[PDB]
């Protein structure tokens, strides 16, 4: 499992892998990792993926009772202090996740990460997973905050792949996502396969 | 001390169509190297348009379709309707899960016909994560069955699905897998699902 | 536990329970509220005023936050309880959300817990009724009123009390869009509506103001009287 | 079990239950208790209604510690309660402080249980009052408990039926000198005023209390006592 | 006078009144009537509306595959019933997988009913209750009291003015037995109409049929699915 | 029930044209002990069912008392309903899986026979709820040991008749008298037929000791 | 059962709460309490109603802290109560912040329990009303009043019990807000009190006056002897007889 | 109003709560029992208030326990109450004490828990009699009657309902200690053809039951033949 | 004095009629459905000039398919809204779909009569419910004694009966939600007691394809120019 997301001028992007194994057997290669919670938050799943979908349908539940109530749409970091909140009770149990939200709210962009642990920090700039140690290298040495649209994908398309080249656990599509101001919206989903000759040559 | 587990044995296997489903499974029932029963199948009818097979410790299986079945009843008389194919899947997640901290011993395929008459196939793990796919294998000799489904039904590494090609496609699977696993094959049974209802067949495997 | 129904329906269906509370509330002193421009302003009468008292500890205008303040009229050991349960209401909200509260927010949440006492075993109803105001994130100023029977309203100017029906139809009349628009304007409005009532002049007047960035103020007697000799000469017209 | 106070406030203040059990209280046997410089006694009445009755089958001075005697006026039986209650409660305390409780505590504690039983559902107030004598720090003490919780010290006090005559003897006589021989024989002085009867060693009771305990008078001794008044 | 406000407290004539004023609830619903053959079971409902712009009231329910009921009285007293059915029902198949026997749960519905009626503070179950079931014995028709007390009929009507459906069905019952399902249909359709007023006749829209038989899941037949029935009556 | 003490070795079961066998043996050890050499663990359930159990004896005389006064119950009620050997394999089935997820199992293995309307009932109900249906049935050793014979001979003949079953039941006896160290050379036998069920026992086999020469 | 239940916590037609009118009814028997303010001290003085000679710290004057101390005016055997429960909270704060507790959250822990009685439950209120005294690091030397509804308010000089209308007439007639001393406020207590009291002349076995004064940095809590209180009286006799000349 | 709860004394010293309850049985018809040599033998006339209801319907005849036996008079819903606590009390003696539960044990368990119903405000008494009857083989014959009140007694021949006094002088003639249960099986029912009245009471059937030696000390209900036979003899007695 | 569960001499329960008594104090309701869509309008009593129309809502969102329109006592209806609301979120999480409007119906009527001696006196708030599910466009009615029925159009409140009367004739199968919408506004100018101006109405609608949508000023203003 590799996942990634930064924060740009344009807002937020999303990268994500879509192996899952069980042991050494790859169980599938078509797993979406990016969790659609509301037309304008998404989610991520590292580590157990029974916990991220579940307490995940539960943030989306809670986000929608409080629209209803409020008359008002909840922000990122409220929705991240909830997530953290529900997952300290069960501390010690054996629960496994880790999970950055993203979203667009009054304050700008914003992008959380939450893990089962207790952390809960915000950040410019996040990875996870397995794989994550090699996207943290591409991933800081090609980044800027006054990027444009199409260098923000290739970026992360870029550290997506070599993430899969070398970590034995990672690897089937590239799974892309992109937050604005007026929602989300899916960019793409492009085979390693095919990014191999795009980028050798 | 005491185990509150055993493995029981079992394969079973889904293949989503165009406009049908098909669900099949072996009737062996084993324990440890002993055999248990030749009879024992392992698809259940869950309505005429759903089909459910389970496999892995056996108490399990019979206490989880007890009340997957009361808990359709229940919904059928409080919203007069019968439940769908995706809401089956999605109330099956979350009773995996209740139980998450003695979890069932369990692997679970459903497969039918959605809204607009096509074929679903969902596929679970034993704590609830599930997954819509084409084709799915579990349980003992899920490993060797699953690269020939996708060899010969996605096409890959090479430069539509009709209701007998996917028969044949079964037969032979289930055939070349009794030559090599121990726990799998006295007799085979599948059921198809169709506009038409749920059809049953039967097929004889080796005995040794 | 004891698990009586108190308060129950009557022929021509009315809960008798309640409009005794009504009537409760309709006996305290009144308090008068005004939503200005940039000042919110509040105005509480006092029914006896002795030279062998401290002030400090009778006051009736609180601070449920930084930004929202309330006064009420009726039972004062009910409104203490009420206040300190939209307290500890408020910080639990500003812990979990990061976030200081909205004005609705706060009396929807008082609302809901003094109806729930008109609906439940062994119970009598709270006997007050409260004016709830202050400033939004966004800088907008929010008056509200909440009933003993649970229902809540967003009012331009409002009072509450007895003699809360003359200083209504005093500001109908006297409520426009020129007398709003200065700080010293909205005081004075206050301080007239609350003379048609009060006897002996400004010595028995509490008043308390606020803007849209400081916290409340209480206005010493030296001001009240100022703002009260201004008045009366403005009668020399 | 009614969860609602049977005791309520009357139009002028007044708690009506509690002057009820009072007038109850009022109609029992006399008791008697006085203080002295060695210690304190307590005397009181026990005429029976026939001859078959056995006269030392029940006792109505009671020892709640090796320092610490009861006496009462009113219901029986809950006297009886009420002196159980005493009894584990001063087993209590020696418990937790190894050592013998105070005279004043086991009055507060006491005291404390009858009022429970004024502003609690779905009971009555006890019906009766009682007279308390111990032996603390080298001194003596003599307490008295209401129906209503409120308890006072005295130095002489008389109780039951007609109580007023009974004070004003003890006002016209006590002193502060007086011995505990001194002490019993005006207790029983007083007990002969209004009595009916000739009495004898049966149909009275009296209890002492001094530097080594608290005891009751054998029959003999309240036969020597009442030869020589 | 005052012996009629508790169901804890005996007239001097030995009677409770709250009792007697729970089956006066009853006696204010629409007619229902129950009938049986030597194979099958039949529950006949007249529904009624409360304006011509209202859909009528719905009085036949599914409690299990075998055993099916019709109301009369309050409304919500007869959905907590029907649900403590469906529960009992449902633990029975659970636990032995078979079906519930009807009498069996008879027993549990009047066990269930009675505690109100001895305590304080609590009231009687204001509704009635017709009840068709199939088992190994073959078809049953049950009618339940409000006072715990329950019958096993031939036939039975409840409701306002069921007299007269009770007076045509006592002349009647000689040839229930040997009646197939469409002339037990044309019986229990005749008794029901013995009770509506001069000016008032059948129709599709208030009239609702319940049927269960030897091997016949309960079903139930509304609106245009009750034409059959109605055609060649009379 | 962590640990068994005093057990049974093995039950067996086979059906026939009308009706069902069942076959047990009359002895209690404890350990290695050979403790009650007089003990029945066979058990009439009602005029149609019978019962069989092997492992710890304390559970299974625990059972007994439920069982028993279960069908007391639904007899006195009059109705015309009774159980049916289904009915008792369910409600054996849901009481050990729902004892097995307490963690405080009952140490057993049971076999279930009847004969209801017209057809033959017999089961296996395990100690951690695991259950189902056979043709013959074979507990402990018996697993091992008899259970090929049966299967041999219902292969080949998959209809009996009554003298046939009674004869395959005393070879498996012996066979599992010669190889097994925990059996007894007294057992005892159930029969359920449309007659009701009837009890025959204490039984015994003969052996043969010729090979003790050639050694 | 509903035929015996007599509805303590209810509504009357005309808003008001019966029971605790009634309870301030019994409390108006009671004795004299009176407490008076000034600038380097604090005093309680109140009448004894035990005044048979053969009765045997103090009668009516409490202490709950190191700096507070209370007195209590109408049913006694509720004030033990009210008073067991004070200390308790005072011990709770102290170990909760190993400080002091100041006086008006003391006052107003107390009513709020006092608060809930009247409003459900069931059971009948206290009859009693209290007048605290104590020093504070906060707001210095204080003084608060209580009432059986859960009412409390500060005050300079204050009076409950028996009589209290003409003694607080006279107080707002004689007290000097601002100039007061011990000395001065012993002598306004012994006025009042001889004006209030049904008895031609003042004794100093009918009286208990307790006074907090702050000296070396700890306070200090005194019951006055009986030959104090007769000074006292003896002064307050020479200057009325030399008053009117 | 001294007679509105349960827990209340009228000023003479009467809990009228309790003779309310027996007035409800006092309006129910008569069930006999008799006690003879070797067995005890139950008869209940029950009527019948349409011609819709099935026979069978509403029995007044339970099965308490395999001996014992259960007769009934009364409000209905309270007798099938007290039948299922009579149930669960059987069946728990026989499971705690390993034998089966001795009769004049029942009843006594069967009257305290009545009892604990006229103490109370909070609930009120049952209104239902009954009758239990055993036979068993180391203690005989047994016949028990219980009471709204919570009094239990044994008797030799009992009856409850509407016609008791009559029931009871025609009983006392039978001199029923010297024969066996076949001539009772006839007296009942003759006995409850007497009893009846028929201007008042259009129609009614005859239900009887016994326990003895016979039934090897089961509880049964009588054969049909039996039945009609004693039926017979029984109105060509009254003709 | 007798309890909150006692019958009447006729069978009915005491507490319900004087909730029912109640409820024709309130404001009218006026619901009315087409094959189009529904429509839900009521009526608002301004008191005074000094109160703000805009915080008097009488038409919650109970959810994106589903709208409710209550009269009685107002401050009752809360704890039933917040119950709808939860189940058909809690219906979302466990199904994955739409609860339908009966399901609602159902699960909020069943709390009507679970109050004794928790509750301790009936609700005394009559709602109507306006939905599109599988079926179609949907209106239901619901009263305080736990009843709920199927309606094509209905009218709640204080002048209920003229106003069911006037939609006796005026309702047809054929209508258009427009038409609809003009004819519920008619109805209220007629049972009004005030002016209908813009500002003291409210009114709702709901359609296939698109959410529940509530009318803002324009709009109101606009249509009310033909009346």
């Amino acid at each position: 499992t590799t996942t990634l997301a930064f924060k740009f001028r344009h807002g937020v992007i999303v990268a994500a892998d879509s192996r899952a194994t069980a042991g050494a057997y790859i169980a599938s290669q078509t797993v979406k990792k990016v969790i659609e919670i509301n037309p304008y938050l998404l989610g991520t799943m590292a580590g157990g993926a029974a916990d991220c979908s579940f307490w995940e349908r539960l943030l989306a539940r809670q986000c929608r009772i409080y629209e209803l109530r409020n008359k008002e749409r909840i922000s990122v970091a409220a929705a991240s202090k909830l997530l953290a909140n529900m997952v300290y009770q069960y501390k010690g149990m054996g629960l496994s996740m880790g999970t950055m939200i993203c979203g667009w709210d009054k304050r700008g962009p914003g992008l959380y990460y939450v893990d089962s642990e207790g952390n809960r920090i915000s950040g410019a700039t996040f990875s996870v997973g397995s794989g994550s140690v090699y996207a943290y290298g591409v991933m800081d040495r090609g980044y800027s905050y006054d990027l444009e649209v199409e260098q923000a994908y290739d970026l992360a398309r870029r550290a997506i792949y070599q993430a899969t080249y070398r970590d034995a656990y990672s690897g089937g599509a590239v799974n892309l996502y992109h937050v604005r101001e007026d929602g989300w919206i899916r960019v793409s989903s492009d085979n390693v396969a095919d990014l191999h000759e795009k980028y050798s040559g | 001390r005491f185990s509150p587990y055993v493995f029981n044995g079992g394969t079973i296997l889904a293949i989503a169509g165009e406009d049908f489903a098909i669900v099949a499974s072996d009737t062996r029932l084993s324990e440890g190297f002993s055999i248990h029963t030749r009879d024992s199948p392992k698809c259940y009818k869950l309505t005429d348009k759903t089909v459910i097979g389970c496999s892995g410790f056996h108490g399990d299986c019979l206490t989880l379709t007890k009340i997957i079945e009361a808990r359709l009843k229940m919904y059928k008389h409080s919203n007069n309707k019968a439940m769908t194919t995706g809401a089956i899947a999605a109330m099956l997640s979350t009773i995996l899960y209740s139980r998450r901290f003695f979890p069932y011993y369990v692997y679970n395929i459903i497969g039918g016909l959605d809204e607009e008459g096509k074929g679903a196939v969902y596929s679970f793990d034993p704590v609830g994560s599930y997954q819509r796919d084409s084709f799915k294998a579990g349980g003992s000799a899920s490993a060797m069955l699953q690269p020939l489904l996708d060899n010969q039904v996605g096409f890959k590494n090479m430069q539509p699905l009709s209701l007998d090609r996917a028969m044949r496609l079964v037969k032979d699977v289930f055939i070349s897998a009794a030559e090599r696993d121990v726990y799998t094959g006295d007799a085979l049974r599948i059921c198809i699902v169709t506009k038409e209802g749920i059809r049953e067949e039967t097929v004889s495997l080796r005995k040794d | 536990s004891y698990d009586r129904a108190i308060t129950v329906f009557s022929p021509d269906g009315h809960l008798f329970q309640v409009e005794y509370a009504q009537e409760a509330v309709k006996k305290g002193s009144t308090a008068v509220g005004v939503r200005g421009r940039d000042i919110v302003v509040l105005g509480v009468e006092k029914k006896s005023v002795a030279k062998l008292q401290d002030e400090r500890t009778v006051r009736k205008i609180c601070a449920l936050d930084d930004n929202v303040c309330m006064a009420f009229a009726g039972l004062t050991a009910d409104a203490r309880i009420v206040i300190n349960r939209a307290r500890v209401e408020c910080q639990s909200h500003r812990l979990t959300v990061e976030d200081p509260v909205t004005v609705e927010y706060i009396t929807r949440y008082i609302a809901s817990l003094k109806q729930r006492y008109t609906q439940s075993n062994g119970r009598r109803p709270f006997g007050i009724s409260a004016l709830i105001v202050g400033f939004d994130f966004d800088g907008t100023p929010r008056l509200y009123q909440t009933d003993p029977s649970g229902t809540y309203h967003a009012w331009k100017a409002n009072a509450i009390g007895r003699g809360a029906k003359s200083v209504r139809e005093f500001l109908e009349k006297n409520y426009t869009d020129e007398a709003i628009e200065t700080d010293d304007l909205t005081i004075k409005l206050v301080i007239k509506a609350l003379l048609e009532v009060v006897q002996s002049g400004g010595k028995n007047i509490e008043l308390a103001v606020m803007r849209r960035d400081q916290s409340l103020k209480i206005l010493n007697p030296e001001e009240i009287e100022k703002y009260v000799a201004e008045i009366e000469k403005e009668k020399e017209e | 079990g009614y969860s609602f106070s049977l005791t309520t406030f009357s139009p002028s203040g007044k708690l009506v239950q509690i002057e009820y059990a009072l007038a109850a209280v009022a109609g029992g046997a006399p008791s008697v208790g006085i203080k002295a410089a060695n210690g304190v006694v307590l005397a009181t009445e026990k005429k029976q209604k026939s001859i078959l009755y056995d006269e030392r089958s029940v006792h109505k001075v009671e020892p709640i510690t090796k320092h610490i005697g009861l006496v009462y006026s009113g219901m029986g039986p809950d006297y009886r309660v009420l002196v159980h209650r005493a009894r584990k409660l001063a087993q209590q305390y020696y418990l937790v402080y190894q050592e013998p409780i105070p005279t004043a505590q086991l009055v507060q504690r006491v005291a404390s249980v009858m009022q429970e039983y004024t502003q609690s559902g779905g009971v009555r107030p006890f019906g009766v009052s009682l007279l308390i004598c111990g032996w603390n720090e080298g001194r003596p003490y003599l307490f008295q408990s209401d129906p209503s919780g409120a308890y006072f010290a005295w130095k002489a006090t008389a109780m039951g039926k007609n109580y007023v005559n009974g004070k004003t003897f003890l006002e016209k006589r006590y002193n502060e000198d007086l011995e505990l021989e001194d002490a019993i024989h005006t207790a029983i002085l007083t007990l002969k005023e209004s009595f009916e009867g000739q009495m004898t060693e049966d149909n009275i009771e009296v209890g002492i209390c001094n530097e080594a305990g608290f005891r009751r008078l054998t029959p003999t001794e309240v036969k020597d006592y009442l030869a020589a008044i | 006078n005052q012996y009629d406000n508790d169901v804890t407290v005996w007239s001097p004539q030995g009677r409770i009144h709250q009792i007697e004023y729970a089956m006066e609830a009853v006696k204010q619903g629409s007619a229902t009537v129950g009938l049986k053959s030597k194979t099958h079971a039949v529950l006949v409902a007249l529904k009624r509306a409360q304006s011509e712009l209202a859909a009528h009231q719905k009085k036949i329910l599914h409690v299990d595959n075998h055993i099916g009921i019709s109301i009369a009285g309050l409304t919500a007293d007869a959905r907590l019933l029907c649900n403590f059915m469906r529960q009992e029902c449902l633990d029975s198949r659970f636990v032995f997988d078979r079906p519930l026997p009807v009498s069996r749960l008879v027993s549990l519905i009047g066990s269930k009913t009675q505690i109100p009626t001895q305590r304080y503070g609590r009231r009687p179950y204001g509704v009635g209750l017709l009840i068709a079931g199939y088992d190994d014995m073959g078809p049953h028709i049950f009618q339940t009291c409000p006072s715990a007390n329950y019958f096993d009929c031939r036939a039975m009507s409840i409701g306002a003015r069921s007299q007269s459906a009770r007076t045509y069905l006592e002349r009647h019952m000689s040839e229930f037995m040997e009646c197939n399902l469409n002339e037990l249909v044309k019986h229990g359709l005749r008794a029901l109409r013995e009770t509506l007023p001069a000016e008032q006749d059948l129709t599709t829209k208030n009239v609702s049929i319940g049927i269960v038989g030897k091997d016949l899941e309960f079903t139930i037949y509304d609106d245009d699915d009750v034409s059959p029935f109605l055609e060649g009556l009379e | 029930t962590q640990n068994p003490m005093v057990t049974g070795t093995s039950v067996l079961g086979v059906k026939f044209e009308g009706g069902v066998v069942i076959a047990a043996d009359m002895l209690g050890s404890y350990g290695s002990l050979a403790r009650f050499r007089n003990i029945s663990r066979i058990m009439r359930v009602n005029n149609s069912t019978m019962l069989g159990a092997s492992g710890d004896y304390a559970d299974f005389q625990y059972l007994k008392q439920v069982l028993g006064q279960m069908v007391i119950d639904e007899e006195l009620l009059g109705d015309g309903h009774s159980y049916s050997p289904r009915a008792i394999h369910s409600w054996l089935t849901r009481a050990m899986y729902s004892r097995r997820s307490k963690m405080n199992p009952l140490w057993n293995t049971m076999v279930i026979g009847g004969y209801a309307d017209g057809e033959s009932f017999l089961g296996y109900v395990d100690m951690l709820g695991v259950a189902y249906e056979a043709p013959s049935l074979a507990t402990g050793y018996g697993a091992y040991l008899a259970q090929p014979l049966l299967r041999e001979v219902l292969e080949k003949q998959p209809v009996l008749s009554q003298t046939e079953a009674r004869d395959l039941v005393e070879r498996c006896m012996r066979v599992l008298y010669y190889r097994d160290a925990r059996s007894y050379n007294r057992f005892q036998t159930a029969t359920v037929t449309e007659k009701g069920v009837e009890i025959e026992g204490p039984l015994s086999t003969e052996t043969n000791w010729d090979i003790a020469h050639m050694i | 059962s509903r035929r015996y239940d007599s509805r303590t916590t209810i509504f009357s037609p005309e808003g008001r709460l019966y029971q605790v009118e009634y309870a301030m009814e019994a409390i108006g028997h009671a004795g004299t309490c009176l407490g008076i303010l000034a600038n380097d001290g604090v005093l309680l003085a109140a009448e004894r109603r035990n005044i048979h000679k053969l009765l045997d710290f103090s009668e009516k004057i409490y202490k709950l802290n190191e700096d507070m101390a209370c007195s209590v005016a109408g049913i006694t055997s509720d004030a033990n109560v009210l008073t067991n429960e004070l200390r308790l909270i005072a011990q709770r704060y102290l170990l909760q912040y190993q400080e002091p507790i100041p006086c008006e959250q003391l006052v107003t822990a107390l009513c709020d329990i006092k608060q809930a009685y009247t409003q459900f439950g069931g059971k009948r209120p206290f009859g009693v009303s209290l007048l605290y005294i104590g020093w504070d690091k906060h707001y210095g030397f204080q003084l608060y009043q209580s009432d059986p509804s859960g009412n409390y308010g500060g005050w300079k000089a204050t009076c409950i019990g028996n009589n209290s209308a003409a003694a607080v007439s006279m107080l707002k007639q004689d007290y000097k807000e601002g100039e007061m001393t011990l000395k001065s406020a012993l002598a306004l207590a012994i006025k009042v009190l001889n004006k209030t009291m049904d008895v031609s002349k003042l004794s100093a076995e009918k009286v208990e006056i307790a006074t907090l004064t702050r000296e070396n940095g700890k306070t200090v809590i005194r019951v006055l002897k009986q030959k104090e209180v007769e000074q006292l009286i003896k002064k307050h006799e020479e200057e009325e007889a030399k008053a009117e000349r | 109003g001294y007679d509105l709860s349960a827990s209340t004394f009228s000023p003479d010293g009467r809990v009228f709560q309790v003779e309310y309850a027996m007035k409800a049985v006092e309006n129910s018809s008569t069930a006999i029992g008799i006690r003879c040599k070797d067995g005890v033998v139950f008869g209940v006339e029950k009527l019948v208030l349409s011609k819709l209801y099935e026979e069978g319907s509403n029995k007044r005849l339970f099965n308490v326990d395999r001996h014992v036996g259960m007769a009934v008079a009364g409000l209905l819903a309270d007798a099938r109450s007290l039948a299922d606590i009579a149930r669960e009390e059987a069946s728990n003696f026989r499971s705690n004490f390993g034998y089966n539960i001795p009769l004049k044990h029942l009843a006594d368990r069967v009257a305290m828990y009545v009892h604990a119903y006229t103490l109370y405000s909070a609930v009120r008494p049952f209104g239902c009699s009954f009758m239990l009857g055993s036979y068993s083989v180391n203690d005989g014959a047994q016949l028990y009657m219980i009471d709204p009140s919570g009094v239990s007694y044994g008797y030799w021949g009992c009856a409850i309902g509407k016609a008791r006094q009559a029931a009871k002088t025609e009983i006392e003639k039978l001199q029923m200690k010297e024969m066996t249960c076949r001539d009772i099986v006839k007296e009942v029912a003759k006995i409850i053809y007497i009893v009846h009245d028929e201007v008042k009471d259009k129609a009614f059937e005859l239900e009887l039951s016994w326990v003895g030696e016979l039934t090897n000390g089961r509880h049964e209900i009588v054969p049909k033949d039996i039945r009609e036979e004693a039926e017979k003899y029984a109105k060509e007695s009254l003709k | 004095d007798r309890g909150v569960n006692t019958f009447s001499p006729e069978g009915r329960l005491f507490q319900v009629e004087y909730a029912i008594e109640a409820i024709k104090l309130g404001s009218t309701a006026i619901g009315i459905q087409t094959s189009e869509g529904v429509c839900l309008a009521v009526e608002k009593r301004i008191t005074s000039p000094l109160m703000e129309p805009s915080s008097i809502e009488k038409i919650v969102e109970i959810d994106a398919h589903i709208g409710c329109a209550m009269s009685g006592l107002i401050a009752d209806a809360k704890t039933l809204i917040d119950k709808a609301r939860v189940e058909t979120q809690n219906h979302w999480f466990t199904y994955n779909e739409t609860m339908t409007v009966e399901s609602v119906t159902q699960a909020v009527s069943n709390l009507a009569l679970q109050f004794g001696e928790a509750m301790s006196r009936p609700f005394g708030v009559a709602l109507l419910f306006g939905g599109v599910d599988e079926k179609g466009p949907q209106l239901f009615h619901m009263d305080p004694s736990g009843t709920f029925v199927q309606c094509d159009a209905r009218a709640i409140g204080s002048a209920s009966e003229g106003a069911q009367s006037s939609l006796q004739e005026v309702y047809h199968k054929s209508m258009t939600l427009k038409e609809a919408i003009k004819s519920s506004l008619i109805i209220l100018k007629q049972v009004m007691e005030e002016k209908l101006n813009a500002t003291n109405i409210e009114l709702a609608t709901v359609q296939p394809g698109q959410n529940f949508h509530m009318f803002t000023k324009e709009e109101l203003e606009e249509v009310i120019k033909d009346i």
